[PDB]
RNA sequence: CACAAACGCGUCUCAGAGAUAAUUAAUGAUUUAAUCUUAACCUAAUUAACUCAUAAUAAAUCCAGCCCUAGAACAGGGCACA
């Protein structure tokens, strides 16, 4: 509370590094919080003219999940400027070629369309797997919770829970499976 | 002409900035802005967004107390709605008339 | 102090050379056909530095090869320092070859034209003859307008360049500009003759670039001759390894040698 | 809480001449071109390269010499 | 449960049916008056693709569906549970309910893309290159429409097309 | 093992110096949350 | 195959199957009865 | 072709992997038969595109003057053999 002016300003406008797991998580919901943190909309001291911005490191990018048939239906279109140089790549193909590109484009779209978008994008770090350099690892402060709960598989359920779950119907003995 | 238009728009811009700051501070306490606002209103606490943003920026303890009060009011309202009982009333849900 | 020599593998690649384009010569085959060969003279080929596979590409290592000798008085301080630490005089053209990790050679090793044997397919990279800022007819081959049917100041103009509705021209539009002074590579050039004494390679077909210019020679990367390096010396040609002097000229199985019985059909 | 990390090492110390050893840790200098310098600064501060370029007379003259200060 | 066992002993084929013990229904259902199993266990408008413990009760070991005349469900719940089972299988749940192929498990393919709430088959939907404008937009369907009657604690309708 | 003061800084040494300054101010009573000077007529 | 908007069986051996996201009337006795819903 | 160059009418070279739309059959329930499956598991025959191996550039702070097959200017390559 009773700090000098320079250290108080430094503490108020200090940058923060956040961690975000991307395994079994929707790109849109990940990008929402990524954009919030990048713009600094989580800080009561936020202002458009101010340079308040926090770094976000997203891991397990290759293990991302799309709801529905977006893997097969969603497309990304680019153009090289040259005639006949317009390409439309499926989401699955784009993820196979570069896992980072999906979440990178999602965050790029969710970010505001001003000139600060490039500046806040340069603060973003995306990694396909849990292989992060120590220089970035030593800067992490906290890890944001996963926006989507990962459902359990059948084999991942414990036997006590399986037994506690009642059997709704009784199969006949004469039937064959 | 732009000066007049921007003077008119300054109130809206500063209100939106205050709302954004309040949303930031409330989500920092794990509470949503509409719920926080409606629960603070239900507690007969007439503080505008400017004062709320100033408190969030400079009075973290006071703003956390306000957020806790709003969450308590929300929980009391939810309990009353679930119960549907006239006799059971929350401590902070009581309404005080003018004096 | 030779580096260890690794056995040849099917997925391995060999290092190239840097030669000088002398000129063109005819060469007749035993079947009566006539081909045109180009003379590439390997004056000074030396391995300068070695770059690790991980630090260069992550798939294949890189070997740096120098060309013919040049003067010290016209090179930069950093280049002179690098050559002083290497122990060799400065070279003219410095090139990088992508080779596999099992075919690496110690820097400072010289290379000879015997690296290629009679009968092989090589790729030649060089800067073609730069024709400067040339017109569109010479550059892209666009046909001109009629010469005397009334055309006014248009005999070599490109004509229409775009469309009215687009209100702009596409970046891929062909326009007059620089022509020739660019690096090009010719693939699948067959080699017929190897002159050991003068270190000369006879490569079939035309070689991009003017005469008396540096040429980067490597093996053919075409899929038809991907595994032709098995019979060739895998690391490089070591004149001291065999302890036997090769003949002055090595010919292919079909080359009609200058000393011939004047073959006649039967 | 965790203890404060302390890093204190002087590898430039020479037993032959401490006077030269002291200047060995101070004679470090480097100069780069504008492009590489801007790229290095952008990489260090996690910003873009467009910020570090200088500005012209028209913008540098109109800056307020004595901006108001609060507090 | 009935199992078919085949024995080969010197150009002789013996086909036999063996009956094994099977689990029975729990003694106390919350609504014994309900004729339908789900409708009497009060799981109607409650289950989803995430609830694997209910979907795994009646499915063949190779992931196949079970006849309604044997199961006993109402037609609507039967269709909803079939849709949920298909969605779970496409999403990657029920790992142990796949046929065992010793020859095909060695040649690995591209890694399985993580997905959930998938409505159509991954191999039958062509990419939408036009995607439509704001007023006319080809929305991407997510989830099965048969699950629109599930309880919504938040109260917001489930977006079936996004 | 009882926290008396805390201080931020760019580096660890500056943060420690600021924490020492905060502790000294708290001990001497010259704090931002102190009693304002009394301007009245006794 | 004939592409149609409405599919109908031309004989008793035609069977309707949903494949590749479309509907197909397949007939083995009469191959000319192959119908594909557009 | 009255320049040492340019030029064609003259000469040399021109490629591997994945992927698919339509359409074929294996295994299999809803619909214990069958059925290529907007049911899964791996399937195999498969258009053109499209990407990727591969290919090219990819050694920073000497540049007054003199040549150049390098070039509008600016740039670039050489000036030790002789
Ligand atoms: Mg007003
Ligand atoms: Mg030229
Ligand atoms: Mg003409
Ligand atoms: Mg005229
Ligand atoms: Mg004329
Ligand atoms: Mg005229
Ligand atoms: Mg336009
Ligand atoms: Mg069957
Ligand atoms: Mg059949
Ligand atoms: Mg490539
Ligand atoms: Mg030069
Ligand atoms: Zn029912
Ligand atoms: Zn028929």
């Amino acid at each position: 509370s009773s700090f000098s002016k320079a250290p108080q300003q430094w503490a108020t406008f200090a940058r923060v590094w956040y961690l975000l797991d991307g395994k079994m998580q929707p790109p849109g919901k990940l990008a929402a919080m990524a954009s919030v943190k990048l713009q600094g909309l989580h800080k009561p001291v936020y202002h458009q003219l101010s340079d308040c911005g926090d770094h976000v490191v997203i891991m397990n990018t290759r293990h991302i999940a799309f709801s529905g048939n977006k893997w097969e239906q969603k497309v990304y279109s680019s153009h090289t400027g040259y005639p006949g140089g317009f390409r439309q790549v499926t989401a699955a193909q784009l993820h196979q070629k570069d896992p980072v590109a999906i979440v990178k484009l999602a965050i790029y779209g969710m970010l505001p369309k001003n000139l600060h978008r490039r500046t806040m994008m340069q603060r973003l770090h995306l990694f396909p797997d849990e292989d992060i350099p120590e220089d970035i690892l030593k800067n992490l402060v906290e890890e944001l919770p996963q926006p989507r709960k990962v459902p359990r598989r059948l084999d991942e359920y414990t036997q006590e829970e399986i037994e506690a779950f009642p059997r709704v119907w009784s199969p006949p003995e004469d039937y064959r499976l | 002409v732009k000066c007049t238009r921007a003077r008119r728009l300054k109130k809206r811009s500063l209100r939106t900035l205050w709302i954004n700051r309040i949303t930031a501070a409330s989500q920092e306490h794990g509470l949503k802005y509409p719920a926080f606002i409606i629960n603070l209103i239900k507690c007969q606490v007439e503080l505008n967004r400017k004062v709320l943003a100033d408190l969030a920026i400079y009075e973290p303890k006071t703003f956390k107390s306000l957020a806790a009060l709003a969450k308590r009011r929300r929980e009391e309202g939810f309990a009353a709605a679930l119960g549907d009982g006239k006799e059971p009333d929350g401590i902070f849900s009581r309404v005080v008339q003018h004096r | 102090e030779p580096w260890p020599i690794h056995p040849w593998e099917p997925g391995s690649s060999r290092v190239g050379l840097i030669a000088l384009k002398l000129g063109m010569m005819p060469l007749w085959t035993k079947d009566g056909q006539k081909h045109v060969v180009t003379l590439l003279q390997v004056q000074d080929c030396h391995v300068l530095k070695y770059t690790p596979k991980e630090n260069h590409n992550g798939r294949m290592a890189a070997l740096t090869v120098g060309g013919k000798t040049v003067s010290h008085f016209h090179k930069s301080a950093s280049i002179l320092e690098f050559y002083q630490e290497l122990g060799l005089p400065p070279k003219q053209k410095v090139k990088i070859f992508n080779v596999t990790e099992n075919a690496v050679i110690k820097p400072g090793t010289p290379l000879y034209a015997a690296h290629f044997r009679p009968g092989q397919y090589v790729d030649v990279t060089a800067k073609t003859i730069g024709k400067g800022f040339q017109g569109v007819m010479r550059r892209w081959g666009f046909k001109g307008q009629p010469a005397t049917h009334g055309q006014t100041k248009t005999h070599r103009r490109p004509g229409a360049i775009s469309t009215g509705d687009v209100a702009r021209v596409w970046p891929g539009t062909k326009m007059p500009g620089q022509l020739g002074n660019i690096d090009r590579t010719a693939f699948g050039l067959k080699v017929w003759r190897i002159n050991t004494k003068h270190n000369i390679i006879y490569v079939n077909g035309s070689v991009p670039g003017h005469k008396n210019c540096l040429v980067k020679i490597k093996d053919s990367k075409l899929p038809a001759y991907k595994d032709f390096c098995k019979n060739l010396p895998f690391p490089t040609y070591f004149p001291d390894g065999d302890e036997e002097a090769l003949p002055e000229d090595l010919y292919d199985e079909n080359v009609c040698q200058p000393g011939a019985p004047s073959i006649t059909f039967t | 809480t965790k203890p404060i990390p302390r890093p204190d090492p002087v590898h430039n110390i020479e037993e032959t001449h401490d006077l030269v050893l002291k200047t060995r840790l101070e004679e470090k200098g480097e100069h780069l071109e504008q492009g590489p310098m801007i790229e290095q600064l952008s990489k260090m501060f996690f910003t873009t390269k467009h910020r570090w370029y200088p500005r012209g007379q028209y913008h540098r003259r109109r800056r307020k010499p004595n901006p108001p200060k609060d507090r | 449960f009935r199992e078919v066992v085949e024995i080969l002993d010197g150009k002789t084929t013996i086909i036999e049916g063996r009956i094994t013990e099977t689990p029975q229904e729990s003694p106390n259902p919350p609504n014994p008056t309900g004729q339908c199993p789900i409708c009497r266990w009060n799981l109607k408008h409650k289950y989803n693709y995430e609830d694997v413990l209910l979907l795994s009760q009646f499915i063949r070991p190779h992931g196949g569906m079970l006849p309604r005349r044997i199961t006993g469900l109402c037609q609507e719940e039967h269709l909803k549970i079939e849709e949920c089972v298909k969605m779970a299988h496409r999403a990657g749940l029920l790992p142990n309910h796949r046929p065992k192929l010793p020859e095909g498990f060695v040649p690995k393919s591209k890694p399985r893309l993580n997905r959930y709430l998938t409505r159509w088959s991954p191999r039958s939907v062509k990419p939408i290159y036009n995607k439509g404008h704001r007023w006319n937009k080809v929305r991407m369907p997510v989830g099965s429409p048969l699950l629109k009657d599930n309880v919504s604690y938040s109260g917001r309708p489930l977006l079936l097309y996004h | 093992r009882k926290l008396i003061a805390e201080g931020p800084g760019e580096t660890v040494l500056v943060a420690e110096e600021e924490a020492a300054r905060v502790a000294l101010r708290k001990l001497f009573g010259f704090t931002e949350n102190r009693r304002p000077w009394d301007y009245s007529k006794p | 195959f004939k592409t149609k908007g409405v599919l109908k069986k031309r004989c008793r051996d035609c069977y309707l199957v949903k494949r590749r996201g479309r509907w197909f009337i397949y007939c083995k006795t009469n191959p000319k009865h192959k119908q594909r819903q557009m």
